[PDB]
């Protein structure tokens, strides 16, 4: 009963490489809506890419992005495409995809009322690489009956992201993931930590999961107090 | 809003298309007449200010911007692929869409 | 190429504040003017559509308006939550879209120290020859804080780098972490390791230190 758009594709690719992005739509046809390609680069703004008509089959490019980019739909799987030749380091961005309703009528005038949740693509002569995942462990001089912190250190991995939850995400409360950092060596590493009461430490274990699909690398890291 | 303003900025910009060169031109003038035609939709012209905006006579006079700024945008395509002779006779449909309202 | 020009770039507002936005456009786009929320690793959210239609489930807080090209968010009481980099966009048509450059509001409140923990490299890190020192500062205000690392007292220069979370959208708190890295062989050279915490909320800095091993 909820419209959504879900991007996938994104991930590492050589500078000059080729990457082709999908943006799956649920909930309508894509052959009612008009489909946009909106990037994001890392602590930028805003800038449309591109946009594709799946009825008329009319498009439109950037000027950043033409002859380089190619946009077209699959009317039977209900998805847009956006194929991305000659990329550069510049084209490193979260791509969003997002539906605009088509002239005339209320739909037009609503914009992008609906975006998928974004994919990011990276633009690097590296090479993929996982985590490794390390106890952040909460100090033994931890009070009696108040507030521990732990966590995972997640070290050395490549593109962005990852994702981290805790207990298969039972636990949500007092969790900070903090951003990347990019090493010198051009690896990424973050710290998520959670705060619990001393007092649970020993009745209840705390499990972080890490996910990196760029690898496919999925961690379990129990995270268990010092001796 | 003054109503009058806006088939200025029309007038004036389909005169442009038609004696353009290039398609920059043409895609710079059909611009400002989207714009010109989305505010001349919301205005009411001064025959049917005693009906309602529900009326089916307001009803008819928003229809025609709609149809209007669908022939913009039939023009729009033609000019952003550069087909400057071709963006100039889709403009042609909006001499008809104009002469056909002027009540 | 329709100019969407948006001001400020950046502001810091109270809760109860009533913030504006402004945003110029370069010629007349109509009222084809929308007004989006993006929260930090997240898709934008639109807030306001044809220059002052609330979309629907959105605050009445939140509200625009048309003055010929100039188009105007308003936040009217402003809200924890409220936290974001807003965006104005132009959409006269499918391929003339463009944005402002966004502007990111900051949350102002009263001083919150940090509580500060230290977290030793574990015995698998080491293994492999790095070392990972963690320090932690939980939920503080404001995020300006010095966060020093002391081995065996002497000040570490060029080696640690830090992170900082987005402001808790119920507290408007930061967390920070400061992590110290160092090559196995220089961490076994050394013995108690030690980040030291200044910040407005603590009446004097803060260390939390360990012995290696
Ligand atoms: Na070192």
């Amino acid at each position: 009963s909820e419209v959504q758009l879900v991007e996938s594709g994104g991930g590492l690719v050589q500078p000059g490489g080729s990457l082709r992005l999908s943006c799956a739509a649920s909930g309508f046809n894509v052959v009612d809506f008009s489909l946009h390609w909106v990037r994001q680069a890392p602590g930028k703004g805003l800038e449309w890419v591109a946009y594709i008509s799946s009825s008329s089959g009319s498009t439109s490019y950037a000027d950043s992005v033409k002859g380089r980019f190619t946009i077209s739909a699959d009317t039977s799987k209900n998805t847009a495409y956006l194929q991305m030749n000659s990329l550069r380091a510049e084209d490193t961005a979260v791509y969003y995809c997002a539906r605009w309703g088509y002239w005339p009528g209320e739909p037009w005038w609503k914009a992008f009322d609906y975006w998928g949740q974004g994919t990011l693509v990276t633009v690097s002569s590296a090479s993929t690489k996982g985590p490794s995942v390390f106890p952040l462990a909460p100090s033994s001089k931890s009070t009696s009956g108040g507030t521990a912190a732990l966590g995972c250190l997640v070290k050395d991995y490549f593109p962005e992201p990852v994702t981290v939850s805790w207990n298969s995400g039972a636990l949500t409360s007092g969790v900070h993931t903090f951003p990347a950092v990019l090493q010198s060596s051009g690896l990424y590493s973050l710290s998520s930590v959670v705060t619990v009461p001393s007092s649970s430490l020993g009745t209840q274990t705390y499990i972080c999961n890490v996910n990196h699909k760029p690898s496919n690398t999925k961690v379990d890291k129990k995270v268990e107090p010092k001796s | 809003a003054d109503l009058e303003d806006n088939w200025e900025t029309l007038n004036d910009n389909l005169k442009v298309i038609e004696k353009a060169d290039n398609a920059a031109q043409v895609k710079d003038a059909l611009t400002k007449m989207r714009a010109a035609a989305l505010d001349a939709q919301k205005a009411t012209p001064p025959k049917l200010e005693d009906k309602s905006p529900d009326s089916p006579e307001m009803k008819d006079f928003r229809h025609g911007f709609d149809i209007l700024v669908g022939q913009i945008d039939d023009a729009l395509k033609l000019a952003n692929e550069g087909k400057v002779k071709e963006a100039q006779a889709a403009a042609e449909q909006l001499k008809t869409t104009r002469n056909a309202y002027i009540q | 190429d329709i100019q969407m020009t948006q001001s400020p770039s950046s502001l810091s507002a109270s809760v109860g504040d009533r913030v504006t936005i402004t945003c110029r456009a370069s010629q007349s786009v109509s009222s084809a003017v929308a007004w989006y929320q993006q929260k930090p690793g997240k898709a934008p959210k639109l807030l306001i559509y044809s220059a002052s239609s609330l979309y629907s489930g959105v605050p009445s807080r939140f509200s625009g308006s048309r003055s010929g090209t100039d188009f105007t968010l308003t936040i009217s009481s402003l809200q924890p939550e409220d936290f974001a980099t807003y965006y104005c966009q132009q959409y006269l048509y499918y391929s003339l879209v463009t944005f402002g450059q966004g502007t990111k509001v900051e949350i102002k409140r009263t001083v919150a120290a940090p509580s500060v923990f230290i977290f030793p490299p574990s015995d698998s890190q080491l293994k492999s020859g790095t070392a990972s020192v963690v320090c932690l500062l939980n939920n503080f205000y404001p995020r300006e804080a010095k966060v020093q690392w002391k081995v065996d007292n002497a000040l570490q220069s060029g080696n640690s780098q830090e992170s900082v979370t987005e402001q808790d959208s119920k507290d408007s708190t930061y967390s920070l972490s400061s992590t110290l890295t160092l090559s196995k062989a220089d961490y076994e050279k050394h013995k108690v390791y030690a980040c030291e915490v200044t910040h407005q909320g603590l009446s004097s800095p803060v260390t939390k230190s360990f012995n290696r091993g």
